[PDB]
C-alpha cells in the first residue's frame, strides 16, 4: 500500500469526482491523492481503520460513530462554512414545515416526516432527540425506529432497515432497490433531499440544516413560502433559524486513524488543495463544487476551506460536551 | 446507463477498481466462514502489490524532481553543481516516463 494520502469515496460520482483531484493535484505539482471506493460511511470508517484508506468526510453523526471500537478515528480537520469575512465552524439543524398549517413542534405526532438519513445529525440525532420524550419508547427489546415509526404516519428515513420498519421508509421516492437507500440514488437522500421531500408535498416536515433552503431556493418570494419550528413552540421566518433551531452542532469533519493516521499528510493535502482549488480559486477544477445533478461530492458544496483539529481532541471532544451527551442518551 | 471508457482506463481507476474488487473477495470470503476464491483473491492481491508500489515511486520521483527544481531555481548561487542539478532533473524525468509506461502496461495483466 502507498505511503501517499489515500481518501475515501461513497460512490461512483464521489469516485469520478477524487479521480479528477488526483488529476489537478499532480498537474501543479502539490501533495498527491488517490481514491479507495467504497458503498457506506461504516464502509470508509472500517477501511481506514483497517488500513486500507486513510480520510473520509462524515457528518457529527458518523464522526461519533467512527469514535468508537474498534475503530477509535478522530477529526483532524473540519469544514468552514459561511463566508470568507463571517465564516463558521458550527451549524444549526432546523426543522422546516410549510407556511399555512399550524401545527407546532409538540404536534407532530401522525404527520408525515422527511430525514436525511439514519443516524446523520440534523436529520436523526436532533429531531428525534428532541420528541424522544414524546415517543413513548421503553428500550431494548425494542429499537428506537419502532417508536419514531408509530410516532409518525409515515416518513422518509433514507438507511433505515426496510424490512422491520416498512414505515419508516414508505414516504421514500427511490426506485425499486434503491427505495430508502442510503445514497444518492434515493432522490430524498441527505440535506438536499430531505428539503425536497417537502417540496413535493410528500412531507409535512424536513429535518435539516439552515442553509439548505437557501441553497436550493434562490427567489426570496419562495422562501416566504416556508417556515422553521422554534423548540418554543412557535412558527418562524427561515431566515430567523439562530432564533429558531433545534440544535447548534460544529461541523463535519475529515476522520482519520488515531494512531499512524498521516495527520500532517493529510492537513498538508487540505491547506495545499484549498489554497488552489478552494473558492474562485481556479476555473479548472473545484474541491467544493459538484457537477449538475449531483450534490456535495467528498465536501459539503457551500465549504469555502478547512479548520485544522487541535491535536488532543478525539471524537468525542470535536462534538462537543452537548451533542456528544445527547447522542448517548439517545442509545 | 452510461460512460465514458477513456476515464475507465486510466490507470488511476482501474487501480481503483482493483483494490475494491479485493475488498469484495475477502469479505465474500468472510460471509463463507461464517477456497477457490482464495486463488483468485491471491492472484488480485499480487496483481495490486505491483501497481502500488509504481505508483508509489511515481509519487516519490514527483516530489524528487519538484525538490530539485526549485532548489535549481535558486541560480544565482558553482556551476558544476549546477549542471549536477540539471542532470538529475532529466534522469529522474527519464525514469518518471519510463515508470508511467511501466504501469500502462502492467494495468493489463
Ligand atoms: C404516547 O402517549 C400519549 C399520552 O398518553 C398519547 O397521546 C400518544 O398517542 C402516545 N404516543 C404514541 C407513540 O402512540
Ligand atoms: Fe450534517
Ligand atoms: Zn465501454
Amino acid at each position: 500500500r502507498r505511503r501517499s494520502v489515500q481518501w475515501c469515496a461513497v460512490s461512483q460520482p464521489e469516485a469520478t469526482k477524487c479521480f479528477q483531484w488526483q488529476r489537478n493535484m499532480r498537474r501543479v505539482r502539490g501533495p498527491p491523492v488517490s481514491c479507495i471506493k467504497r458503498d457506506s460511511p461504516i464502509q470508509c470508517i472500517q477501511a481506514i481503520a483497517e488500513n486500507r484508506a486513510d480520510a473520509v468526510t462524515l457528518d457529527g453523526g458518523f464522526i461519533y460513530e467512527a469514535g468508537l471500537a474498534p475503530y477509535k478515528l478522530r477529526p483532524v480537520a473540519a469544514e468552514v462554512y459561511g463566508t470568507e469575512r463571517q465564516p463558521r465552524t458550527h451549524y444549526y439543524a432546523v426543522a422546516v414545515v410549510k407556511k399555512g398549517g399550524s401545527f407546532q413542534l409538540n404536534e407532530l405526532q401522525g404527520l408525515k416526516s422527511c430525514h436525511t438519513g439514519l443516524r446523520r445529525t440534523a436529520g436523526w440525532n436532533v429531531p428525534i432527540g428532541t420528541l424522544r420524550p414524546f415517543l413513548n419508547w421503553t428500550g431494548p427489546p425494542e429499537p428506537i425506529e419502532a417508536a419514531v415509526a408509530r410516532f409518525f404516519s409515515a416518513s422518509c428515513v433514507p438507511g433505515a432497515d426496510k424490512g422491520q420498519f416498512p414505515n419508516l421508509c414508505r414516504l421514500c421516492a427511490g426506485t425499486g432497490e434503491n427505495k430508502c437507500a442510503f445514497s444518492s440514488q434515493e432522490p430524498y437522500f441527505s440535506y438536499s433531499g430531505a428539503f425536497k421531500c417537502l417540496r413535493d408535498g410528500a412531507g409535512d416536515v424536513a429535518f435539516i440544516r439552515e442553509s439548505t433552503v437557501f441553497e436550493d431556493l434562490s427567489d426570496e418570494a419562495e422562501r416566504d413560502e416556508y417556515e422553521l419550528l422554534c423548540p418554543d413552540n412557535t412558527r418562524k421566518p427561515v431566515d430567523k433559524f439562530k432564533d429558531c433551531h433545534l440544535a447548534r452542532v460544529p461541523s463535519h469533519a475529515v476522520v482519520a486513524r488515531s494512531v499512524n493516521g498521516k495527520e500532517d499528510a493529510i492537513w498538508n493535502l487540505l491547506r495545499q488543495a484549498q489554497e488552489k482549488f478552494g473558492k474562485d480559486k481556479s476555473p479548472k477544477f473545484q474541491l467544493f463544487g459538484s457537477p449538475s445533478g449531483q450534490k456535495d461530492l467528498l465536501f459539503k458544496d457551500s465549504a469555502i476551506g478547512f479548520s485544522r483539529v487541535p491535536p488532543r481532541i478525539d471524537s468525542g471532544l470535536y462534538l462537543g460536551s452537548g451533542y456528544f451527551t445527547a447522542i448517548q442518551n439517545l442509545r | 446507463g452510461s460512460h465514458m471508457d477513456a476515464e475507465e482506463v486510466a490507470p488511476q481507476a482501474k487501480i481503483a477498481e482493483l483494490e475494491n474488487q479485493v475488498h469484495r473477495l475477502e469479505q465474500e470470503l468472510k460471509e463463507i466462514d461464517e477456497a477457490p476464491l482464495q486463488s483468485k483473491l491471491d492472484a488480485k492481491k499480487a496483481k495490486l502489490s505491483k501497481l502500488e508500489e509504481l505508483s508509489d515511486k511515481i509519487d516519490e520521483l514527483d516530489a524528487e524532481i519538484a525538490k530539485l527544481e526549485d532548489q535549481l531555481k535558486a541560480a544565482e548561487e558553482e556551476d558544476y553543481f549546477k549542471e549536477g542539478l540539471e542532470k538529475t532533473i532529466a534522469a529522474k524525468k527519464a525514469e518518471l516516463e519510463k515508470t508511467e509506461a511501466d504501469l500502462k502496461k502492467a494495468v493489463n495483466e
